[PDB]
């Protein structure tokens, strides 16, 4: 998935 | 005498039409052709076959629900032999002895779309006119004068045909290559596609002006990406981060782009749950493949460094993040300066936030480079996936705890391989091109920590982001001023006071001073023998994505012991010593106890002990006999011990 940096 | 020709029927000629529009595998039982080229139909007629010299064949076209000839969307023109480059036209190109073949073509600029195509035939002093059938009209990267033209046909295989790929995943150092069916000449897509041009907000406001806009792949692409993540709702997918996906369906169980569009479509057209940002690129993708507009997904990395208050800000719809994903799509921008055609950067991700009907884009890749960023349309928000701008004052530093703008990626053309297009995005780091773009994008502004009195142990005292703007600009941030306990060796503890504003508003050439209270009672009972409180502020400007960091160590400085010397200072005699120290606290102090000592002034320790606490701001003082003996300076030095408040020093030089 798309996780913060 | 000549009488009427009768229509046996209409040969749609799916076969030769497909292949030569590179449509075949949407013509297997409709006509699907694309602009600015021949395309052909058969005539076949009951009796007699046409005579140019006694019919007059004329053919009428409309497409939309309000087909006007001024907005394109309806034209009528003669089966003639004259061809008029650029227009509607028809003519004969073949006569056997039932059957007619004409040769039609379109405006390499006509709307796209689904159209109606009648026929009148006329013969003498009588006419008929019917419907000869429909077509399906779409952007043709095959024809030079059409906007979208791609003068590689390696390209137009990749980025209009070729119905699978690779969306790029995972993180900058180990990127994932997640195979994705695109699948946008499957059955029903391409009348789901068209579908969602017809409930588009635009076309609620204006049909008629809409199907007009339709020749524009600047107006279909922002309405097609747009369309995908539409804050109405109407558009084709919600997005969601929570890994709570049991409504529905996760954004990592899908390997393409079909079944979320047939899902659409089958629930009148409600967003499907879930998205998330590779899946909006990738529905976008499919969408406008199928229009004929040719489109590739990207992936761009950023990378953390980690106590940073800039990655807690993020971690507890514009952050950050790991990855992020969007499309190109490749066309002219003749409603653009000179110079902007190509690829244009299309985001579907939710928030349509600033203003207008959708967001983000397109904008083309150039604009983001060079930082131009008054380019229509959202170029801002691009900018801002591909840069942040991130400095630090401790005292002025660059901080690259957050790298943004990384391997940024597409699948290359004709192989199952990554093309790096991060060069397209961003000129090399510390280049001055890449310092000119940096200039355009934001046309003085400084952060500190202040406090502008002594600091206390026992007190409450105000700490402030101190934000000066010496530009000419006006800036609205966001700002996270905090506090936090920390030891000696930079171990912070708990927080002791917080204050976040989500709309801090600079004037031009002015500053502030934000305070943040720092309470006795949130730092007294979580704070270090240091008596250290590091205060840290974040000042955010999420437009242009800029950072200023600013942190400050504050030291508690503990109460001074007083220590006076009573009698003469000469050589010799005796000698009294009264030492007072004030409870700074606002709390009585249990167990308090001086030891005093001092060689050349005492030769016994002398420690006192005090039953009776020392209640807040009650100073106690105690006096000890001294007697000196030799010439010169001698030092008194006095600890002082607590429940509450320790190891607290004091001396005094005496003769």
């Amino acid at each position: 998935p798309x996780l913060p940096f | 005498m000549a009488e009427e020709l009768v229509l046996e029927r209409c040969d749609l000629e799916l076969e030769t039409n497909g292949r030569d529009h590179h449509t075949a595998d949407l013509c297997r039982e409709k006509l699907v052709v694309r602009r600015g080229q021949p395309f052909w139909l058969t005539l076949h007629f009951e009796g007699r076959n046409y005579q140019a010299s006694v019919d007059s064949l004329t053919f009428s076209v409309v497409t939309g629900p309000a087909p006007s000839q001024e907005a394109g969307t309806k034209a009528r023109f003669p089966l003639r032999d004259a061809v008029e480059e650029g227009d509607w036209t028809a003519t004969v190109v073949d006569q056997q002895d039932c059957t007619l073949s004409l040769q039609l073509t379109t405006p390499a600029n006509a709307p796209i779309g689904l159209y109606r195509l009648s026929l009148e035939a006329s013969t003498g002093y009588q006419g008929s006119s019917f419907v000869l059938g429909h077509f399906i009209l779409l952007f043709n990267a095959w024809c030079p004068a059409d906007a979208v033209y791609l003068d590689s046909e390696e390209e137009r295989q990749e980025y209009v045909l070729t119905q699978q790929g690779f969306i790029y995943q995972g993180s900058a150092k180990f990127i994932k290559n997640i195979p994705w069916n695109f699948g946008q000449f499957q059955d029903g897509i391409l009348d789901i596609c068209l579908i969602l041009l017809d409930v588009n907000p635009k076309f609620l406001k204006n049909a008629g002006r809409d199907c007009s806009r339709r020749s524009s792949p600047v107006y279909v692409g922002r309405v097609g990406s747009g369309m995908v993540n539409c804050n109405d709702d109407q558009g084709v997918l919600l997005g969601r981060w929570d890994n709570n996906y049991g409504d529905g369906v996760s954004p990592m169980s899908w390997i393409g782009s079909v079944d979320i569009l047939r899902r659409w479509k089958n629930h009148g057209c409600q967003r499907v749950k879930y998205g998330q940002c590779w899946v909006f690129a990738a529905v976008a993708c499919t969408v406008l493949r199928c229009l004929g507009i040719p489109t590739r997904v990207v992936t761009n990395y950023n990378s953390a460094h980690d106590s940073n208050l800039l990655i807690e800000y993020f971690r507890n719809s514009e952050m950050i993040w790991n990855f992020h994903c969007w499309v190109e799509s490749w066309m002219t921008r003749p409603d653009l300066q000179p110079g902007y055609e190509g690829w244009q950067a299309l985001d579907p991700t939710p928030q349509e936030k600033s203003e207008g009907t959708y967001c983000c884009g397109p904008v083309p890749v150039r604009a983001i480079k060079e930082g131009d960023l008054s380019t229509k349309y959202d170029a801002p928000f691009v900018f801002a996936e591909v840069n942040a701008d991130v400095v630090d004052w401790i005292q002025k530093s660059i901080n690259r705890s957050l790298i943004v703008g990384l391997k940024i990626s597409t699948k290359s053309v004709g192989r199952d391989e990554r093309e790096d297009i991060t060069h397209t995005y961003k000129y090399p780091e510390g280049s001055s091109e890449e310092r000119e773009a940096f200039t355009r994008a934001n046309h003085g502004m400084a952060m500190r920590i202040r406090v502008g009195q002594s600091m206390n142990m026992g007190s409450d005292f105000d700490v402030f982001a101190h934000i000066t703007n010496n530009t000419a600009e006006e800036y609205v941030c966001r700002l996270l001023l905090c506090a936090r306990t920390v030891s000696y060796n930079g171990i912070l503890g708990p927080e002791c006071g917080t204050k976040y504003l989500l709309n801090l508003t600079l004037e031009p050439f002015s500053e502030k001073s934000v305070p943040l209270c720092i309470l006795y009672e949130k730092y007294r009972d979580c704070l270090t023998e240091s008596n250290l409180i590091k205060v840290r502020a974040l000042l955010v400007e999420p437009v242009i994505n800029s950072y200023l960091l600013a942190e400050r160590d504050l030291y508690l400085e503990n109460p001074e012991i007083k220590i006076r010397i009573l009698g003469e200072p000469k050589q010799k005699r005796k000698l009294v010593a009264e030492v007072s120290l004030q409870n700074p606290l606002p709390v009585a102090l249990e167990g308090c106890t001086f030891t005093v000592e001092g060689a050349g002034l005492t030769e016994e320790q002398k420690t006192v002990e005090i039953p009776d606490p020392v209640e807040a701001g009650e100073e106690v003082k105690v006096r000890m006999d001294l007697v000196p003996l030799h010439m010169g300076l001698h030092k008194l030095v006095v600890n002082f011990e607590s429940d509450k408040l320790k190891a607290v020093k004091g001396f005094r030089n005496v003769i």
